[PDB]
């Protein structure tokens, strides 16, 4: 089957939690009275590539309006 | 190991050598000329780089539209008269942009030098960019404007009216039908150089004056692509300057191209500008003279003199018929208002003062007629009156020029009032000037376009309108209107009651 | 009954076409139709408003019939009349180059279209001829294009001047 | 002045007031959907369709048109601006086609511009990373400068084949796709020359002149039949559909796919060449992009036309048979290039297998759609006669 | 409504009139150049410089600052928000650095977004062109899923090493570069996982779970020392410059360049793999991009500082010696992977040559800049000992 396929952000983010591994000095370098659960999950399933793409789309409009219509 | 790459010009350097010699390596299109197969293009571009510079331009444009301009509600805060005018200006230009696609594809076929083919090819893709840009203007005004009808279906509702036919001649067929070089002169040496380039900027001026910031945003972007289409039209003359056939045919095709274009735009652009706006920028007479007479007929045509190019012989004629042409045409456009896809308005007082001021003699002719019409209730749907009736009552027939498709009324005109009627093999033909008449006589098979009176003959008005979908979403109210106010819009029924039936004005010579 | 895109006249022809089931019959009808209704030399203008649409609907039938009747080589090199396309092309170009004046030339070019426009002749040869014939026609026509005054030109065209008006 | 001379109707108090005063209380029509009358290919009308469909002013006498009447100005002789007479194919509607990628101008230049800018970045990383060191000199100076370089004229010629289609296409949707198919071909050809120009900057002795590769193309043996088929598709075909169809659904699907993928993409790696594959990646992306469009036009729209399905398939089978032969000849002559490779580079088994891949994919995506009975063993064996 | 309720000062007649009426005849100052007081690195001030330099509110007591006085709120104990105490390096001005690529946020996400969208296009062309057929199963299921996959944790760890720098960096220009260097590392790591997820969709049996490659990284032999060096650079170094410098000018310039370029980029082709090289092309572009910035900060600005040139070179030589050893250990253990390759894949000669390339480029672009006396034969021979 040679159907056109690819992979998106969430499909990779699914395994991001497992990226970190256990070892001796794997701990914060900053003083703190609290202990952040090391199994916490983030709400938005993003990866660097996808993050960049959604911020770039936003930039186009913004700078477009400024350099063009708004300047005119 | 220093970071290096390669740019466009570094590759373009070898593009001329891309083409190779062989038997049938020649044009597939008929042409009297021979384009030197060593011609060079002015801009050293490659597909990748072309795409990049056009894409950067798109970002700004669409960014302004989707963002700041939408937040400011620029699609609405525009004068009603102009919202209507842009239905015609943008869609009519769209087909010019679109046929220019096929036209430059034909020129890319005609060119033999790899660099000249590539030059045309850049336009082939630009014209697609412009077809889509013009389309976007109507798309934007439809989605966010004060009246989407017309903007949302001009591609089909434009077929009802007579003004569209003339548009297809100068910006559709005049672009692709005939000798490749003749089409090139129509499109590039005349169309773009003389009218399109100055016009696109003009439109942005009138737009700005009437609250429209959408068109400026898009058209000023289209404008940035025009310096390439000028170089292509210029390089067409170079590629054929050394061919012996050029000294025999070049000036004849250039003259026919000039006349063909000016015949339509001289009266149509001025009409759209002065009558389709509330706020004025500058009198069309003054504009025309600068464009056609000075900048083009003098400056641009003068530089091509060293290639055998001379000033069009019909230039004086064009100038003398031009003065009142647009005023003469609006009378016809308004009188036939039910055949359009946009709403028209009569000159308010401030405007009439402006017209008379800039066109002495205006009020006694057009001014009084418009007042006469408004008095009978041409704006009110209960009056049972349509200016077309006034033309009939006062015996002022309206003919369609068999060649240019431009509507004309010689019995009432203030500009050209010539009329030539001929019969040939069982068919009657009407001409409005000596140049178009020669064209037909010499090339009768090139001009067999049926006019609205021929096609609509014996048909009741409301039936032609309904058949061609000239209604709004309510299936009741007409798209076209004789005023630009929000109340008292004419309905299909209001038109049916008039019981107006079309007649071929030429059958009278029987 | 009456309509621009749909009318009794058009429906009439649709039926007449549905009755053609022979390449020869249909092909013949098309060539005849072209002689009767197309070009400034058409036998009559009675179908001026529908001929273009009707002719296409007719070409459709001749096309389907030809495809089912001809073999691959013939579909590519023969006209619906069984003639050898190349021979017709080369032959017509011969007469065009042996044209003495622009008046003889336009007759060759226009007649060529009325007789061999696809689906009669294969498009490849047709458009090929279209390029050779058109080129010659223009060379003859645009030569001293404005020398003949309108008065004289109208006479050469052989038109019947029904009315003239000119304040200048 | 800081404020400027020209007053604008959107911001000028006096003018804006006049404008606002003339506006209606609400839109004079609630149907703000431009192109609302177009029949959607998908669930909802797309921006691509709204901005494209019906931009071509065709009259009803050209399947699908909405206008009426003849053209206003025609060619000497009477030939129409656009007519049914420019192609043997027939349909119920020329505006039926849809580019599955829904590409109108903006998206098209956007994607290509991204590729161009990344290509720049890539080359600058490549040259700085000094990877050219690990590349075999013979493969570089021989197969890239000469044979890959010669292939640029092949792509250039296929590009030109689209010139008449750009002019004759019978609808906007088809004209735009066609235009893009050919614009991608010239791009690939220019990318081939870009690589040769790049190598010239980092390899002290590499001549970027097109002289050598051009001589190979014009007078060589490897690409002789390839060039003969190209000159034919380009200048001997006057039917715009036969041109597009034969180029993409026959010649380039077989010969082009073999040369690009089965020869250069497959072997460049084996010679320390990661450069050429960068560009071939683009050409293949483009090829697969164009294929979706080609299939939709010739198979989904024409080949399956509810009225001319039969007729059209017949004509396309005819064209496939007409061009399959010259395409096989091109492949055969190309086989001669394997004898030039250093010993042990590849064997007759790999070569046969890769040929079978190209032919099977072809029968896969093209031949079977119009019921063209193709024999894989026959085709391959005919080409094999070339080693 | 059609006109909207809210009235805007730019378009509302009444309000706009009031505004226009209050405007001066001309600007109250002709110097419309924001950041005009910044010293340009190039001929003219760049948009990148104007929008970046001096955004960090440093006081004069932190080399280069323009403010004065202590921070307003500090850490319990008294530690300042930012201070000279967070790095051993010293300079005359922390705002001297300049990213040669002049990357501020907009351009950065623009370029990355282009790469992302093309990557999508590429994969869809690749899958449709059916190229996966010609790829060797063993190389695919073995070296890509297991060993290349394991390398993702290496890049992930290098990414995390930048966390403290993101917080401690002593200037905006340095903070932005640092942030971007690390963001590119997490990206590469995610691209490795994207390839494994892609293969899972076209290869009927490929498990994308990170379990196998993770076990290889956590308990394997091939990457044992590599992982030990990574855990160290990340969690044992509290000096933000030592972290950035050691990671980019030592560990990743030697180990990373060898694994990415001299192993996977060099051999994947030989196995019908044109997929992995697509991604490695990006990683190498990123590496070469970061190097320009790393060199400017540690060599052009600090190593050549007109006042602390001597001091800084000493400290960087110290750090190079400190991390060159663990990096050599990482390379050595990695040599163990060649014994896993099918016979005849490569020989001891190719391997030695490629190692010499990595070491020579390193001495080239890094070691020689701080006058660190490096012996190529010694380094290579030490790594060579890892060959089974
Ligand atoms: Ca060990
Ligand atoms: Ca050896
Ligand atoms: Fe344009
Ligand atoms: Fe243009």
């Amino acid at each position: 089957n040679r159907a056109p396929t690819s992979v998106n952000a969430q499909e990779v983010h699914r395994w991001l939690q497992s990226f970190n591994w256990d070892f001796k000095n794997n701990r914060t370098k900053y003083a703190t009275k609290y202990k952040m659960a090391n199994e916490t999950k983030e709400q938005f399933k993003l990866i660097a590539k996808e993050y960049a793409r959604m911020e770039a789309v936003k930039d186009e409009r913004q700078f477009g309006s400024l350099q063009d219509a708004l300047t005119r | 190991r220093a970071p290096t790459s390669v740019n466009a010009q570094e590759v373009h350097r070898w593009l001329q050598s891309f083409n190779w010699d062989f038997k049938n390596n020649r044009t597939k299109y008929a042409t009297k000329y021979k384009m030197a197969n060593e011609t060079k293009e002015q801009f050293k571009l490659i597909a990748k780089e072309y795409a990049r510079m056009e894409a950067v331009k798109d970002e700004r444009q669409f960014g302004s539209l989707q963002d700041a301009l939408t937040r400011l509600n620029a699609g609405v805060r525009v004068h009603p008269k102009w919202n209507e005018t842009m239905k015609v200006v943008s869609n009519f230009l769209e087909v010019g942009e679109y046929n220019a696609i096929a036209a430059t594809g034909m020129l890319w076929d005609s060119a033999q030098a790899a660099e000249q083919k590539n030059g045309y090819l850049a336009q082939v893709l630009d014209e697609i960019r412009h077809t889509h840009q013009c389309a976007y203007v109507n798309y934007y005004f439809a989605k966010n404007g004060q009246d989407p009808a017309g903007h949302n279906d001009a591609r089909r509702t434009r077929t009802i009216g007579p003004l569209w036919k003339g548009m297809k001649r100068v910006f559709s067929d005049g672009f692709i039908s005939g000798d490749a070089v003749e089409c090139s002169l129509n499109l590039q040496l005349v169309g773009e150089a003389c009218f399109t380039n100055p016009l696109i900027v003009a439109v942005t001026e009138w737009a700005a004056a009437n609250g429209d910031e959408i068109t400026p945003t898009v058209f000023l972007s289209i404008e940035t692509d025009e310096l390439r289409h000028m170089a292509n039209g210029y390089q067409t003359v170079v590629s054929i300057a050394n061919d012996p056939a050029s000294a025999k045919y070049l000036n004849t095709d250039l003259n026919n191209a000039f006349w063909t274009q000016q015949k339509y735009f001289t009266p149509v652009l001025g009409m759209l500008f002065e009558y389709g706006s509330k706020f004025k920028v500058e009198p069309w007479v003054k504009t025309w003279d600068r464009w056609v007479y000075e900048d083009w007929g003098g400056i641009w045509i003068g530089r091509l003199g060293k290639y055998g190019v001379e000033s069009p012989r019909s230039l004086k004629d064009a100038k003398q018929d031009a003065y009142w042409a647009h005023h003469d045409l609006y009378l016809l456009a308004y009188a036939l208002w039910p055949t359009g896809f946009f709403r028209l308005a009569l000159p308010d007082q401030e405007e009439m003062e402006w017209f008379e001021a800039n066109y002495p003699g205006w009020y006694d002719h057009y001014g009084k007629i418009y007042e006469e019409w408004r008095a009978r209730g041409c704006e009110d749907p209960s009056s049972g009156f349509i200016p077309l009736m006034w033309f009939i009552e006062n015996n002022h027939p309206i003919y369609i020029d068999r060649v240019s498709q431009v509507p004309f009324c010689p019995s009432l005109a203030k500009g050209a009032s010539t009329l030539r009627v001929h019969e040939y093999n069982g068919e009657m033909h009407t001409f409005s000037d000596q140049w178009g008449e020669r064209m037909w006589l010499a090339e009768p098979e090139r001009y067999e376009c049926q006019n609205i009176f021929e096609q609509y003959e014996g048909r009741e008005l409301s039936e032609v309108i309904a058949e061609l979908h000239g209604l709004r979403s309510d299936g009741k109210t007409l798209i076209a209107q004789p005023h630009v106010r929000g109340d008292k819009l004419w309905t299909l029924d209001d038109i049916k009651r008039l019981n107006c039936v079309f007649k071929n004005p030429v059958k009278a010579f029987n | 009954k009456l309509g621009i895109h749909s009318n009794d006249t058009r429906d009439a022809w649709v039926n007449k076409i549905a009755q053609l089931n022979t390449l020869e019959k249909a092909a013949e009808m098309l060539k005849q139709f072209r002689m009767d209704h197309t070009t400034p030399f058409r036998n009559s203008y009675e179908l001026d408003n529908d001929y273009l649409w009707i002719e296409a609907k007719l070409e459709e039938k001749v096309a389907v019939l030809k495809a089912r009747a001809f073999n691959e080589v013939d579909f590519r090199h023969k006209t619906a009349f069984g003639e050898d396309a190349k021979s017709v092309l080369d032959g017509t170009v011969a007469k065009m180059n042996a044209a003495k004046d622009k008046w003889e030339a336009e007759k060759i070019h226009i007649g060529f279209r009325q007789a061999y426009k696809p689906p009669i002749m294969p498009v490849n040869y047709f458009l090929d001829g279209e390029r050779q014939l058109g080129t010659r026609l223009m060379e003859l026509r645009n030569l001293n294009y404005y020398d003949t005054p309108l008065e004289e030109l109208r006479k050469q065209r052989g038109v019947r001047v029904v009315h003239l008006q000119s304040p200048h | 002045s800081m404020l400027g001379e020209r007053r604008r109707g959107l911001t000028d108090p006096e003018m804006a007031a006049v404008i606002l005063k003339a506006l209606p209380e609400a839109p004079l029509d609630g149907n703000n959907k431009m192109g609302y009358f177009v029949t959607p290919r998908w669930k909802r009308l797309t921006e691509y369709e709204a901005l494209t469909v019906y931009a071509q002013p065709n009259a009803d006498w050209i399947a699908g048109g909405l206008d009426w009447g003849d053209w206003t100005q025609k060619f000497h002789g009477g030939r129409p601006s656009w007519g049914n007479e420019t192609t043997e194919l027939r349909t119920v509607d020329w505006f039926k086609h849809r580019d599955p990628l829904r590409r109108w101008h903006a998206p098209y230049v956007k994607d290509k511009a991204e590729e161009w800018r990344y290509t720049d970045r890539f080359l600058q990383g490549y040259s700085a990373d000094g990877q050219i060191r690990a590349m075999n000199p013979t493969w570089r100076d021989e197969f890239i400068n000469r044979y890959w370089g010669a292939f640029l004229f092949n792509e250039y010629g296929l590009f030109n084949a689209h010139s008449q289609g750009a002019r004759e296409a019978l609808s906007d949707v088809t004209r735009v796709s066609l235009a893009f198919w050919g614009f991608d071909k010239i791009d690939i050809a220019q990318m081939i020359q870009l690589e040769r120009g790049f190598l010239a900057k980092i390899v002290p002795g590499f001549d970027e002149s097109t002289a050598v590769p051009k001589a190979e193309w014009t007078n060589g043996e490897v690409y002789k039949s390839a060039r003969l088929a190209v000159e034919g598709l380009w200048q001997e075909v006057f039917d715009w559909n036969e041109s597009a169809f034969s180029v993409h659904a026959v010649y380039d699907a077989l010969f082009g796919q073999f040369v690009r993928r089965e020869f250069f993409q497959r072997l460049a790696p084996r010679f320390g060449d990661n450069l050429t594959p960068f560009f071939i990646n683009q050409a293949q992306t483009y090829f697969q992009i164009a294929k979706q469009g080609v299939q939709d036009l010739y198979y989904n729209c024409l080949g399956d036309d509810p009225e001319f399905s039969d007729y059209n398939r017949t004509v396309m089978r005819n064209w496939t048979g007409k061009w399959l032969e010259p395409t096989i000849a091109a492949l055969r002559d190309f086989m001669g290039l394997f004898a030039k490779l250093p010993a042990g580079t590849t064997d007759k088994e790999e070569i046969t297998a890769s040929l079978y891949r190209v032919v099977d994919d072809w029968i896969e995506d093209y031949a079977s759609r119009i019921d063209f009975k193709a024999d894989r063993d026959q085709i391959v064996k005919a080409v094999l006669a070339g080693l």
